[PDB]
């Protein structure tokens, strides 16, 4: 029912947005998704990389960086480094086996939607950055932010204390005790919208991977479905929350710092209008100027692995396709100027 | 304005009143900026209203 | 004592609501109030207007209407003169003109705003549910829009004052016959009698009359004996507003108003009456935005712009127009 | 008499402890103390801050945080945030006028010994913490703990129901009804020593600002003076109580949580002897390991405003000086490990 | 006969209330009830807890508290602490052996309807509370209120001096002389309805476990049965008495204090009607505002052990089921505001 209401709502809204492209997306959302194996750098990545190559999988992030020169600055200056994520070839539907603990106890790799790595990559972490993950749980992107080896400090926050337990489980599974308990990582459970007041102008890089209508998940799971009749108000006020969280992320960013906003939804209402809305709110209410940064070179380099909806005005959008079934992933990089 | 309470019966107030010098010795501008905390225009009208209140009886 | 209990209660409540704005209001409530001269249109308004201009007074309504696009609605033919911002001059008492009716009515200029905001159109069936002593009733008549005007008030003694004003300001040709109807009955019962009848309804409810409660000791709502009556005042107010809405035709409009700064008697009563009609009677009521109306009249009055529902005129020494809360609504279903 | 017995007792003890430094302290204890104006964040702090700057006062907490980078982690990660406390310059003896109600009918600022803010700052509240103020009355430090905007929950306890009335008076004067009536604040009046049994392993941060010989107050007030002949036993058994309260605070702390112990006494028997005594009691009786955390960077940053007795083995001590007459304030941060 | 009149009356009334749920309740009321073993904290609870675990029984108060975080404030803030009550698994019908005097000559545990602990738990005792049990005899809930270790003072009242003897027997059997013979526990045998006049605005927490039609007991015992023909008037005027006692409890509560009203009846006339009636009576006659507090999180956490009739408008209701045969237990938490 909620699964059917979600599909009913997407047929109305997304047939209009994508037009003749909507069927190819619709079939992909209703079929098995493609995963990437994010290699754990704490678990001796060279052996894991070699092991994953035996399956005929290839690191799409390395493939991308190789062509960074083709078609301004080194890939490391633009794109977050040391992220190795293996995927099978275009059209291949093979599944990675479950990860296992290595000689060091930590798990070899983390299976995830390969597109979920793009907001982290696009955020462009540089060595020594103070980083904030405002909506961090269950920790997929938090894990990737750590893998870069650039975080001087990493703040991971999420309002839900139950999802924070899953984030702690991932940190204990993949990260050595030396790092996860020191002053390098800090896990909090608090409203992300209040970050403007507490910890303003503090972070170099901020990830705002907001709660959204989780388009693909809302078509599979019936429990805790945002399209439930009872959750009608919660779903309609979702773009308010999303702007409030993005604005809080921007207020927590140092002047000159950068922010990546992202969702796993196809709706314009939760994507470009949240970016435009938060930029207006900061310009009017706080007199802070925020510039959207162009990710066209980033897109063009990663087009070899993902299907992008190139008609995006603000930010970029990965649309699912059967050839590369990487779920809806919207993302927009911004720079706080004043 | 509520910024001056009359002390009684033990010569005590809820909040201590401003010092007599900060009320009288100081300039009208400083009185309004630090003690009364109101605009200049508002006090000009107050002076006219009070003048009329005194004139009657 | 009741005057001191009133101020004591205000200091507790209103220092919290207005914060650092409360002193400027407090001094204004404890000083002489500013009046506006509502011109009587039955007494040859053109000569009265000219006479009032000689004093350096200006019709604030004419100034407001001249100024934003004409999207906002506003009741017409209301001419009310006030002195400039910061001027404390007093209007002389009104006198009977050439037609034996009074030239103008002195009142709190802000009391005209709920009547203006109600947006009377020609040929409307109008109800003034808590009409006495008749200041706003008088203004409702001045528009020349009332096909019919029902003026009600529970107190028969205050109705005598309303009849005195009608006899003093309105010619017998317009009072009688079927254009004005003065009743003295419980306004809360209007849902049953005369439901879905009126195009425009004014519900200027009984409240703690903040300014009056600091001047008059007799019949003071803050007296020790009147403790229960004062605490149950927001119940009555919701009952009267709900009755006003039930007597409004579907599609019709209502203005609720008080002369209190209390949020308990202002917004919470609007919020309460809308819930009561939605739950008990399944009637939908929409609060209409008066931001354009406010912005146009901000040149004459001090408004507390942080108001969630409705608008509030707060007294200031530059424009000492007493507390005046008002909210426009539309009954949809 | 009790005032003279207090001074007599301090001459014997503190001349030995501080040596040639004791006179400079003695004259300061017998002269007018310096106050700081803790800005109320519920009362529109920006206008209050601007108004306090007109007096030539400056926020010492902001001055301190600015130099946090000079000579590991952001100041917000180490030091409790959003605390704005204005003091006059070194050597200035100007007095702040009494605070008045402002923005929400709440008092604009709270005058207090500026040093009393240091145990609260040092405790290092992070967003979403469950906090306990075991000996909270009259509420100066409780008020500061609230001002951070980090307390998910704040427990304020004090054995005396008469002093709790003063704490309630401050909460009603400074905090809006929205916060002080909800599940965010809880005022209790019970023996703090019993917190090991009721509410064990519950709090993230715990403040144990124990009853002591209140050295400065004991030299001014004759009523309820601890140095009275009748209160000889009560005063001698004071280090037992102080260990019992600190141990109870540590038992109510979650494993991994932090505790700040503090006094307003110069005596080592109430300061370092209580920290060592409570750490031993928990390791022997309960087999719980407690680590004293180093506040040398914290001290060094705040040395610009306060006089510290740098010869402290465990914890830190602010000693009063005429240039900065901030009363005796001992404080020690600890981490419960097991 | 009275047992048959009770069942006859329940068939008429409760078939309408519960509908198709009434049979499952009816069979449970006419079968053996399930008991919980409330551990005596004065008799070394750790050994008793260990002993009760050998039987395959488990503490449901602990199981519940563990999931308090899942799906605002710590469990101790919301829910009365230190209550350990063991029950057998869902579907298990094992019986606990009788309680025996242990170490200090006190009883090890108290067998009771496990649901009878929920009004005490829901009342949310905090350390140092002044507590009143207006209808305390025979003392099951009084005993639990003491077990928390939160009562500064506990007033236990009951009109019947014969049932007070049973309460004194329980206090002597379970509570050591140090506490029962002190200013901590006060047993009175006066009319509970008169508490508005004597001891008004005094208590922080008040339990009003009123006399009702004791649905389950009235189907077993023929002696002193409320459904006897002679007790027709007494039974019909029972909701008047119930409102009078609840209103008296509320009048004895301090403004801001909390009250739990409870019955062991399924009848809405004795449950929600009495709650609304007492709230109306206080609002009209005394101009006191009383807010019903939502126990949905409390219910949801305890649903794992008990069957609740979730269609309850005000308060909560545990309905008996063969899987968990815990007798009718209605309870509603309130806060006196003015
Ligand atoms: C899409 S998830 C984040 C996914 C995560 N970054 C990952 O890659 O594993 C969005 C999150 O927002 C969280 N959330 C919702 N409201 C919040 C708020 N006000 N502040 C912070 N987090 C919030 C939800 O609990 C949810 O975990
Ligand atoms: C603020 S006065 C109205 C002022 C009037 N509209 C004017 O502008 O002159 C409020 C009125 O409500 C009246 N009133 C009180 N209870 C009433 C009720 N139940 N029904 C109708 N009028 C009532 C009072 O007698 C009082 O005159
Ligand atoms: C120095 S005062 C706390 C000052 C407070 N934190 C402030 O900053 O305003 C020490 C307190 O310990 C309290 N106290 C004494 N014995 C206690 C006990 N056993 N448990 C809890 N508090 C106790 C005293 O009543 C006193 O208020
Ligand atoms: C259900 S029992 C209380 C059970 C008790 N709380 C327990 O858990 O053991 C209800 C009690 O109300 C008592 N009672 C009846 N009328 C009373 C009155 N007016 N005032 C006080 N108690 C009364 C009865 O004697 C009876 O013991």
């Amino acid at each position: 029912p909620a699964v059917r209401l979600a599909l009913q709502n997407f047929d109305m809204t997304y047939s209009v947005q994508f037009g003749d492209l909507w069927p190819s997306i619709r079939v992909s959302l209703l079929s098995e998704q493609k995963y990437g194996a994010l290699v754990n750098n704490f678990a001796a990545w060279d052996h894991v990389s070699a092991k994953l190559e035996q399956l005929s999988a290839k690191d799409f992030v390395n493939e991308a960086i190789s062509h960074w020169e083709l078609q301004p600055s080194p890939a490391s200056w633009a794109c977050s480094p040391n992220l190795r994520c293996f995927t099978f070839d275009r059209g291949d539907i093979s599944r990675f086996p479950p990860a296992r603990p290595g000689s060091l106890g930590v798990m070899e790799y983390y299976l995830m939607d390969a597109a979920s790595l793009l907001p982290v990559l696009a955020l462009g972490l540089q060595p020594g950055d103070i980083v904030l993950d405002l909506c961090a749980a269950p920790g997929g992107k938090t894990l990737a932010l750590l893998q870069t080896g650039c975080c001087r400090n990493l703040a991971a926050n999420d309002l839900s204390p139950s999802r924070i337990a899953r984030l702690q489980k991932i940190l204990h599974s993949y990260v050595p005790e030396e790092i996860r308990d020191g002053n390098q990582v800090r896990v909090t459970s608090w409203d992300g919208r209040k970050w403007g007041e507490l910890e303003g102008d503090t972070y170099d890089r901020v990830l705002v991977d907001v709660p959204c209508t989780t388009d693909r998940h809302s078509l599979h799971e019936e429990e805790n479905n945002i399209f439930k009749r009872s959750r009608k108000k919660e779903r309609q006020i979702l773009p308010v929350l999303q702007v409030q969280l993005l604005a809080a992320g921007l207020l927590a960013t140092k002047p000159g710092g950068h922010v990546v906003y992202s969702t796993c939804s196809l709706s314009h209402l939760q994507n470009e209008y949240v970016v435009q809305g938060a930029i207006e709110l900061l310009a009017n209410q706080y007199s802070i100027q925020v510039q959207v940064e162009d990710l066209t070179h980033f897109r063009r380099v990663f087009m070899d692995t993902f299907c992008f909806f190139s008609s995006c005005q603000v930010g970029e959008l990965v649309i699912p396709n059967l050839m590369a079934n990487f779920g809806p992933m919207y993302f927009c990089k911004m720079r706080r100027l004043t | 304005l509520g910024r001056y309470q009359t002390p009684d019966k033990k010569g005590q107030t809820q909040i201590p009143n401003p010092l007599l010098k900060d009320i009288l010795r100081v300039s009208e501008a400083e009185f309004l900026a630090r003690t009364a905390c109101t605009s200049v225009e508002e006090f000009q009208v107050f002076k006219k209203l009070l003048a009329r209140e005194e004139e009657e009886s």
